């Protein structure tokens, strides 16, 4: 009763893409298969539902024709082809099992997986740039990541040793179309120049770990 | 790509084309034996309860064998021609009834409990000795059931004897419960492992050997067993198993539904059905037709049937599934004037002959009425539906895996016109109906023409 | 296409309270509706199906009722794990299927005091050609926390942004930082860099200040 | 010990049979109907891998409960006879490899009385092509 | 198991016998029977007709029957028990020439 996704990435508008769904541990043969999408920080709206056999398929009207749903019994696999991509299709996608067995007339979705995030935009992939934020009883320091895409980037301090006082603020898309945020750590002010600080920011789409130390 | 279905609206019929044939085109005899005991009357002056239990078990056996002694035998579908099912088994039993053969068989089965032996009549048979009563009655009770010293404190003796006895007790029960002739044959006549051994040891092909070794669940309903003899110290009884001389042939089932005109008048209606519902299985270049579905059985994808309720029809009869009007083979049908509603069950759906005004509907368990029909031959699948209601009957649809095809076409009933048609035909066909219609037209016209 | 409106768009309560959420359909549907949970940062979880049949493996606190076009979800006693977002879906006899607008669920705190800080940008960022001065707000609530930048008495609008956090787990408070980004050439022109913070807890707005060099 | 072994082997033949038998005048116009569609359809729903674990879990405490299959239509299931107990914690701890001290005779009697029910179940499965009517009490007391 | 969605409805059985003329001649006889022997049980405003009595069973005054051998016939078919000649519903019969 596991479902995983592969192929999730980024691409410029008007370019085809594929998402593969792999199921395990249950009757992938008797069930209708669902795809749903949710933009980050937004509600759901249906993507598509492919019949248990792959003969009959149904799509959302706003994406009718753009999508192409396929299913392979031999590879225990489902697949979604996305053609003529639009900027508004950016979202996290969930591949789901139907609530009832081998039913042409569809129902909700019962078993879901972790979900794969897909981003579409003119701007291309880019690794973040780290800029410290140094001081001038309790004080603070920080470091800010600018000019990266897509979200998210995971921030730690001293390789994550300090799990208290860490505040990772959400990024704001500047008019230039790039992500930018600033992570902050609050500690006693007496610790200035006492405990060495290194903040690490991980961005997996670019496969980068930018490391930077902050000093007055 | 194994099973599917196609329904023709041309004559309102359904065809289920997936099942694989299993035709018993041969029989096979096997005389099983159980080594009895001509027990000398028991005798113990002094009653211990265990001794009484042993005596009661022995007397139960004696009543079993007394019973056995006294039981030692001392719509188209009406032209098939019946056949003697029990001829082979009782014929072999009769061969045994000749005085000498029983000693021969006993000697041949003295060492093992499975051997191929040649009877007096020439046809070789295979025989077993599954249960041995002589041992556990002679060399386990008599030495310990002495006249006076009936020391049987060991209780478990009776339990072992009962477990080795109940098999033959049920054998005699089934002999006295089915006129000595029963079908299916219970395991107490042939243990399932003994059956697998029998199938593996008999003369058939390796593919057929595996085929019939793993397919017991239907064989018993296609098997038979009558009593042969208790002649000398042994209970010998024949078993009649199939021999699949036709296998690996793709064969199908045909289901039928009336066609009618749909006049608003409930009366004066004209109705036609295909009267050939049943089984078609291919054996020797021509199809084998079973008219009544009570002679054929189903197992996943293997349909097991007995050909004694079968005719051989030309392969051109398959063309009756595409063009009922073709003159190559005169397709068989039945016509009637009664307008009523009904439905029939195919392999992956149901055909609603919704006639009159009954509220017919197609639905699923959790959806309810999803489709409503209107006064005519219609068909629905199993895909999204498992409840079809007509009048007050609420049929389920077999949910096997398959692909459903629905050939559109104008029903032949449209060609037939009222005011001339005969309102009574069951064994009729296309050619017969056309001949009668032409006769009626000729009579009507010559009566008018002579004016 | 079937359009379903969910109300209220967002909702808040406290632990142990009762909440009711409505889902209205454009056209009549007999009983074909499901209620869906979605925990923060997790996959959606289907509360119940058919609007009155629970999905086993879940507490009985959730209940669903209604008919026709209107359905209702009732929670008797809220729990901290019950936060997140609740949705409704329909499967009325045919596709296309559709989801609802959404009902967020979070908790209140009975106002807590804020905190204020201020910091300049790094150095090599100045070499890159752009500077960014940050006024920092941490451990604050409500959201009515405004920051005014002052650079030689010239407030900056249309070139600054703010970023606020979610409900934390231990202190539960948010954290907001306002960043003002200018070019190094324009950033070097001025000297004074201050941020003025207005918040409910701070009856007297705070005035953080720092220089350039 | 011989009797205990024979009873166990009789059960093993019963379950071998079960294994091998796995199944995947007016009055002439009625239109016949599929009697076994619903039961074998529910069985097919069971043949989906996940359902049996859920059914077992829902029947771990009691021997009667209403459960919702994967196909949607709710069903009600019992666990009338429990072979796992009397084969696990009442023979194996007393049927050790060498110390097969089973002097207590009534072990076999109890096992036989708790076994004959399922033995008749398998017999009827093999006596009626796995499809019988009426259903004997050993299928439902 | 069954689910009796129709109960507490009073339903009856029909038994049939040939009519004939009674000429002294054993041959040339004419015979008619009502060919509708079976069971009628009322469920939803129209009767339910079981043609062959091998689909219905009896215990005291309550008869338990299976419906898959049932048709739904108009209530006017009951009038075939009083006036077979009534044109409301064409009553079903059989005619034959054998005198036994
Ligand atoms: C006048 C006419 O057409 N008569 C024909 C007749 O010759 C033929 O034998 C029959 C069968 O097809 O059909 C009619």
């Amino acid at each position: 009763v596991q479902l995983v996704e592969s192929g999730g990435g980024v691409v410029q508008p008007g370019r085809s893409l594929r998402l593969s769904c792999a199921a395990s541990g249950f009757s992938f043969s008797h069930y209708a298969m669902h795809w749903v999408r949710q933009a980050p920080g937004k509600g759901l709206e249906w993507v598509a539902v492919i019949s248990y056999d792959g003969e009959n398929t149904y799509y959302a009207d706003s994406v009718k024709g753009r999508f192409s749903i396929s299913r392979d019994n031999s590879k225990n696999t489902v697949s979604l082809q996305m053609n003529s991509l639009r900027p508004e299709d950016t979202a996290l996608y969930y591949c789901a099992r139907d609530r009832i067995v081998d039913d042409y007339y569809y129902y909700g979705m019962d078993v879901w997986g972790q979900g794969a995030t897909v981003t579409v935009s003119s701007a291309s992939t880019k690794g973040p740039s780290v800029f410290p934020l140094a001081p001038s009883g309790t004080a603070a320091l920080g470091c800010l990541v600018k000019d990266y895409f897509p979200e998210p980037v995971t921030v730690s301090w001293n390789s994550g040793a300090l799990t208290s006082g860490v505040h990772t603020f959400p990024a704001v898309l500047q008019s230039s179309g790039l992500y930018s945020l600033s992570s902050v750590v609050t500690v006693p002010s007496s610790s200035l120049g006492t405990q060495t600080y290194i903040c690490n920011v991980n961005h997996k789409p670019s496969n980068t770990k930018v490391d930077k130390k902050v000093e007055p | 790509q194994n099973i599917t279905e196609e329904f023709y609206q041309s004559t309102c019929s359904a065809v289920s084309k997936g099942y694989l044939s299993a035709l018993r085109t041969g029989w096979y005899t096997s005389v099983i034996t159980i080594e009895l005991s001509n027990i000398k009357e028991n005798k113990c002056n002094g009653t211990d309860a265990k001794v009484k239990l042993i005596k009661q078990e022995l007397d139960k056996y004696k009543n079993a064998v007394t019973e056995l002694q006294l039981l030692m035998q001392s719509f188209l579908g009406f032209l098939l021609g019946v056949g003697s099912a029990i001829a082979s088994g009782v014929a072999v039993c009769k061969v045994l009834h000749l005085e000498g053969e029983v000693n021969k068989i006993k000697s041949a089965l003295l060492s093992t409990n499975k051997a191929v032996v040649s009877l007096s009549n020439g046809v070789s048979v295979l025989t077993f000795k599954v249960l041995d009563l002589k041992n556990y009655i002679d060399k386990q009770l008599l030495p310990i059931l002495n006249k006076q010293s009936c020391s049987i404190s060991n209780i478990e003796t009776v339990i072992e004897f009962q477990q080795k006895n109940n098999r033959l007790l049920e054998i005699t029960r089934e002999f006295s419960v089915n006129a000595g002739v029963t079908t299916p044959v219970s395991t107490y006549m042939l243990t399932n492992s003994e059956l697998l051994s029998l199938i593996n040891d008999m003369p058939i092909t390796n593919d057929q050997k595996k085929l019939m070794s793993n397919n017991v669940q239907i064989v018993r309903q296609q098997s038979y067993s009558i009593m042969c003899i208790i002649k000398e110290e042994v209970l010998a009884y024949v078993v009649q198993l199939p021999l699949y001389g036709v296998i690996d042939t793709p064969c199908w089932k045909l289901h039928t539904s009336p066609l009618c005109t749909t006049n608003t008048k409930e009366g004066s209606n004209i109705c036609l059905t295909r009267t050939d519902r049943g089984w078609y299985c291919d054996n020797a270049g021509s199809v084998s037709f079973f008219p009544q579905a009570e002679t054929c059985k189903v197992q996943s994808n293997r349909v097991f049937c007995d050909t004694m309720n079968s005719l051989t029809l030309p392969s051109e009869v398959n063309l009756c599934n595409v063009d009922i009007f073709n003159p190559k083979y005169d397709c068989k049908i039945m016509t009637s004037k009664t307008d009523v509603s009904s439905s029939v069950i195919t392999s992956l759906g149901a055909i609603v002959s919704c006639y009159g005004k009954t509220k017919c509907t197609a639905s699923n368990k959790n959806r309810g009425i999803i489709k409503t029909f209107s006064n005519g031959c219609d068909y629905v699948s199993n895909k999204g539906v498992d409840t079809v209601s007509v009048g007050n009957t609420l049929y389920y649809v077999n949910k096997q895996e398959g692909k459903s095809l629905y050939v559109k076409g104008e029903p032949i009933i449209n060609f037939y016109d009222p005011l001339v048609f005969p309102s009574d035909e069951f064994d009729a066909s296309i050619s017969q109906v056309n001949e009668k219609i032409n006769q009626s037209l000729a009579f009507i016209r010559k009566s008018d023409e002579l004016l | 296409d079937i359009q379903m409106t969910q109300s209220p768009s967002s909702l808040s309560a406290s632990v142990g309270d009762r909440v009711t959420i409505t889902c209205q359909a454009s056209q009549d549907i007999k009983k074909y509706l499901n209620w869906y949970h979605q925990k923060p940062g997790k996959v959606p979880e289907l509360l119940m199906h058919d609007a009155s049949n629970l999905e086993t493996g879940v507490p009985s606190r959730f209940s669903g009722r209604g008919s026709g076009t209107d359905f209702t979800l009732t929670i008797s006693s809220l729990q901290p794990e019950d936060i997140g977002t609740y949705y409704c879906q329909q499967y009325d006899n045919l596709p296309p299927l559709t989801f609802g607008g959404g009902t967020k669920v979070e908790i209140k705190r009975t106002v807590a005091a804020p905190s204020v800080f201020i910091f300049p940008p790094s150095d090599e960022q100045l070499k890159s050609g752009t500077a960014s001065v940050v006024c920092l707000l941490n451990n604050f609530y409500p959201r009515e926390a405004k920051v005014q930048w002052k650079v030689d008495n010239a407030l900056q609008s249309g070139n600054s942004q703010e970023s606020v956090t979610e409900q934390d787990s231990k202190d539960s408070t948010y954290s907001l930082s306002s960043t003002l980004t200018l070019s190094k050439a324009d950033y070097e022109k001025h000297k004074v860099y201050a941020c003025e913070v207005t918040h409910q807890g701070l009856s007297s707005p705070v005035t953080k200040s720092f220089n350039r060099g």
